[PDB]
């Protein structure tokens, strides 16, 4: 069989040895990346394209840097090269991906997480709540998901307030503080970034909203690296997390390599061709009439070792086994439940 | 020995680069620059988006720019907006009119000296008040742009009301089903929001349905009376033209005047941090970025070349001036001006589709 070049970029500390364990065959190359700024990531991927001729990229990082998703979507659409954000900032929820994107993420979507949050609430009969978002992309999709779900549930849900915080400006005037004082609900769903959440929480504490009788449910990106716990995060904070526990990095890399290889084998064994790995980022403008995102139809619905690795219409994993986590007294994230297939299985009946 | 505060720019040409370098010089001439002095840093647009993003890092962020001025390329301001946004470095759009740059979520540190096309709804509204067009039909393309105009016109209307709103798929060449639906209504004032090629599609079908003649009023924007849209446009149409909207030189002057004022205003405050020196190895936002954004957003410069510079809640230009254009005997005749707040009719009479309503 012919060979396909797959680059596995690993930002941060990783066990390359543990990680090292069809119509076409992969020729994998593990790449260690030091920096995560736009120039470094763009430059790294572009140099890898220039030498090896890469059919697709598998990307993993250890950061709380959700912009890596945007950088990678940008690189993906411009070069028309498949990129898989398998872990960290690369797998975090994003803005609307490009029309020409080939970026697929292992993490759960905005709407998936929003449902998981309501499933937690239905379980402990937490029907009275408020939503607090920043302008982080998808904030409207988050509110709209809750609202649509809520308005068809023959349950007595009561969405008391929806706050929109502008984080792009300095808060010297104490606008955020005055908005947060509007909150009266025992449950608050917070949609924002980990960086934004640290500020918001510092404020919410001043207004006495982080204490007992106040529960904050947050999405995956606010928890991020569970080993980096901002001091301003309230003890008793509930979050959703993509199973860093059981779906370890080597399994993810293997699955990432499987997706690109299967997709390529399928397109080849159907169209008698695969897309040519373009050897430049500096010619994209010239050769776009010759390129397309054709591989996406094959990348979106790969099945390997019976495991259904299919992706959503928006590029997030279709069926992810999420993990519900609680920030305990020893300021450490604890597993308190699991979300496998439309069903929630919690640890506690009553929270201690 | 003052502190050198750099201002960056991504401009169309070297003439424009020289105009920028002069605007900054003049600013330093006109301000008290014992403490802080400006330095112009600039590049022209790159052939593609990857190269443009790389250019911002290598040529502008490398110089610790406080803001980046961006002219619409002769490619979009987006690679500039994303790279600068990553560090919370404000971007000043000089000629980009697309309403998507008004999206605070995606374009998180962006201000523009030109209004988005959606803002022409402010003119149509004043026009409706003036000519007592209390019932209108709004035709929009089902794209971000078309919906932006609808969302904006609807805001102003919620006196004069929009009897129906009709959206169509961008690229549809046969719109007689859409236009027949519009013909059935009592309202004869048709407002259109569509790209140049989609405006042509509407124009041809409306003519075939005899809806471009006496009885009907066609109220439209700039795109709909530009290029191919103008070749098939009904005689008697009313269009708009943003005065100086394509004058990159006028907008370089004004953006620099505004930025220069804001810089000096910023340094009146304490603990002002410098932006990061380059992209490589920097993943932290500029701590002063958000304050500098607040300062800019709330900046007023009334003696601007393009008029009274002020920014709205989306950092879009307030008090923009437009030419009220009327197609008379296949010639685009200016019949008035929207001065930023009021409609001023000129001594040239409006010929309506046919003659005079
Ligand atoms: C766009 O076009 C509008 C419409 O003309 C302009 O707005 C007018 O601007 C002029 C000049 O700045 C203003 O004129 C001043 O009006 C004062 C009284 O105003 C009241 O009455 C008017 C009319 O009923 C109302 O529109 C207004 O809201 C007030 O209720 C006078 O006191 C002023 O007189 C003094 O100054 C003038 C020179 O400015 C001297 O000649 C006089 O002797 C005197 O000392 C003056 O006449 C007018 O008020 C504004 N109207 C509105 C609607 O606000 C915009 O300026 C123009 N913008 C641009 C960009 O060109
Ligand atoms: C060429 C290139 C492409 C991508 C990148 C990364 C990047 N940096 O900024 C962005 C934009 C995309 C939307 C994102 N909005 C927000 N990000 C965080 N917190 C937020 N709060 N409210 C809004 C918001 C900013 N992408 C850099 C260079
Ligand atoms: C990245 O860090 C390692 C640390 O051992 C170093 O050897 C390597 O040279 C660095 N990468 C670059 C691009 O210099
Ligand atoms: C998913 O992939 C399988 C491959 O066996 C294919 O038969 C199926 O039609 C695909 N589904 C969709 C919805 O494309
Ligand atoms: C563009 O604006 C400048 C003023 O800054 C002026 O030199 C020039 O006349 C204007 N161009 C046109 C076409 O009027
Ligand atoms: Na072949
Ligand atoms: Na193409
Ligand atoms: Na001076
Ligand atoms: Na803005
Ligand atoms: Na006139």
């Amino acid at each position: 069989p012919p060979s396909i070049g797959i680059a596995v970029i690993l930002v941060g500390t990783s066990d390359e040895v543990a990680i090292k364990d069809l119509s076409v065959v992969p020729r994998v190359e593990l790449v260690a990346m030091n920096e995560t700024d736009p120039k470094s990531i763009i430059t790294r991927i572009c140099d890898l394209m220039s030498d090896r001729k890469i059919q697709g990229v598998v990307f993993a990082d250890d950061t709380d840097q959700e912009a890596i998703a945007q950088i990678l979507d940008f690189i993906s659409a411009q070069t028309l090269t498949p990129i898989l954000g398998i872990h960290g900032g690369s797998s975090m929820i994003m803005a609307d991906k490009d029309e020409s994107s080939m970026f697929f993420q292992f993490g759960p979507s905005i709407e998936q997480q929003a449902s998981v949050m309501l499933n937690i609430m239905e379980e402990y009969d937490w029907y009275i709540f408020s939503i607090v978002t920043t302008y982080f992309p998808g904030y409207q999709d988050f509110v709209n998901k809750i609202r649509s779900t809520i308005e068809n549930s023959f349950v007595g849900w009561e969405l008391e307030e929806v706050l929109l915080l502008d984080m792009s400006l300095d808060d010297g005037d104490s606008k955020i503080q005055n908005q947060l004082k509007k909150l009266q609900s025992p449950i608050i769903l917070l949609y924002c970034t980990k960086e934004e959440a640290t500020y918001i929480f510092e404020v919410a504490n001043s207004v006495g909203l982080t204490g007992y009788g106040y529960t904050w449910i947050v999405p995956s990106l606010v928890a991020g690296d569970t080993d980096t716990v901002p001091a301003e995060f309230p003890t008793g904070l509930i979050s959703v997390s993509y199973d860093e526990w059981d779906y370890g990095l080597p399994a993810r890399v293997r699955d990432g390599i499987a997706i690109i290889t299967t997709a390529a084998s399928d397109m080849l064994s159907e169209h008698s061709f695969i897309p040519e790995p373009k050897s430049s980022c500096y010619n994209t403008h010239e050769k776009r009439i010759y390129q397309s995102n054709m591989l996406n139809r094959y990348l979106i619905n790969v099945t390997f070792e019976g495991r259904d690795l299919s992706f959503s219409e928006d590029g997030y994993q279709m069926h992810p086994k999420l993990v519900i986590i609680l920030l305990n007294k020893e300021r450490k994230w604890e597993r308190v439940g699991k979300w496998k297939d439309k069903s929630l299985q919690m640890k506690y009946y009553v929270w201690p | 020995d003052p502190k050198i505060v750099n201002i960056g720019a991504v401009l169309s040409t070297k003439k424009h680069e020289q105009i920028f370098r002069e605007a900054v010089n003049q600013a330093n001439k006109r301000h008290f620059t014992r403490k802080i002095q400006l330095q112009a840093t600039s590049v022209t647009h790159r052939p593609n988006a990857i190269q443009m993003a790389l250019s911002v890092c290598e040529d502008l962020i490398s110089s610790q720019v406080y803001a980046i001025l961006v002219s619409h390329p002769p490619l979009t301001p987006t690679p500039i907006s994303y790279t600068a946004g990553f560090y919370r470095i404000p971007v000043i759009g000089l000629t980009t009119r697309m309403s998507i740059y008004s999206d605070k979520s995606i374009h998180l540190s962006f201000l523009r000296t030109v209004p988005p096309y959606s803002h022409q709804a402010l003119v149509w509204f004043e026009m409706m008040r003036l000519f007592n067009w209390n019932h209108v039909i709004l035709i929009v393309s089902d794209d971000h742009e078309g919906r932006a105009a609808q969302k904006k016109l609807e805001t102003l209307l919620e006196g004069p009301k929009a009897d129906k709103v009709l959206q169509f798929e961008p690229g549809t060449k046969n719109l007689t089903a859409l236009l027949l639906e519009a013909k059935e209504l009592e309202a004869r004032v048709i407002i259109l929001s569509a790209s140049e090629d989609d405006a042509t599609a509407v124009y041809k079908s409306a003519a075939m349905l005899d809806m471009t003649g006496a009885g009907y009023v066609w109220l439209v924007g700039e795109r709909e009376i530009s290029g191919s849209a103008l070749r098939y446009a009904p005689d008697g149409i009313i269009g708009l033209q943003l005065i100086n909207g394509k004058n990159e030189s006028a907008h370089i002057s004004d953006a620099v005047a505004v930025v220069a004022q804001a810089i000096h205003e910023l340094f009146e405050m304490e603990n002002i941090t410098d932006p990061p020196r380059g992209c490589v190895g920097n993943t932290n936002i500029w701590k002063t970025g958000p304050l500098f954004k607040r300062v800019l957003m709330s900046s007023k410069y009334p003696d601007g070349v393009t008029g009274r510079i002020e920014f709205n809640e989306d950092g879009d230009r307030k008090f923009a001036q437009y030419s009220i254009m009327n197609l008379q005997n296949r010639k685009l005749v200016q019949v008035g001006i929207f001065n930023g707040s009021y409609i001023i009719q000129n001594d040239r009479k409006i010929i309506w589709p046919g003659g005079e309503t």
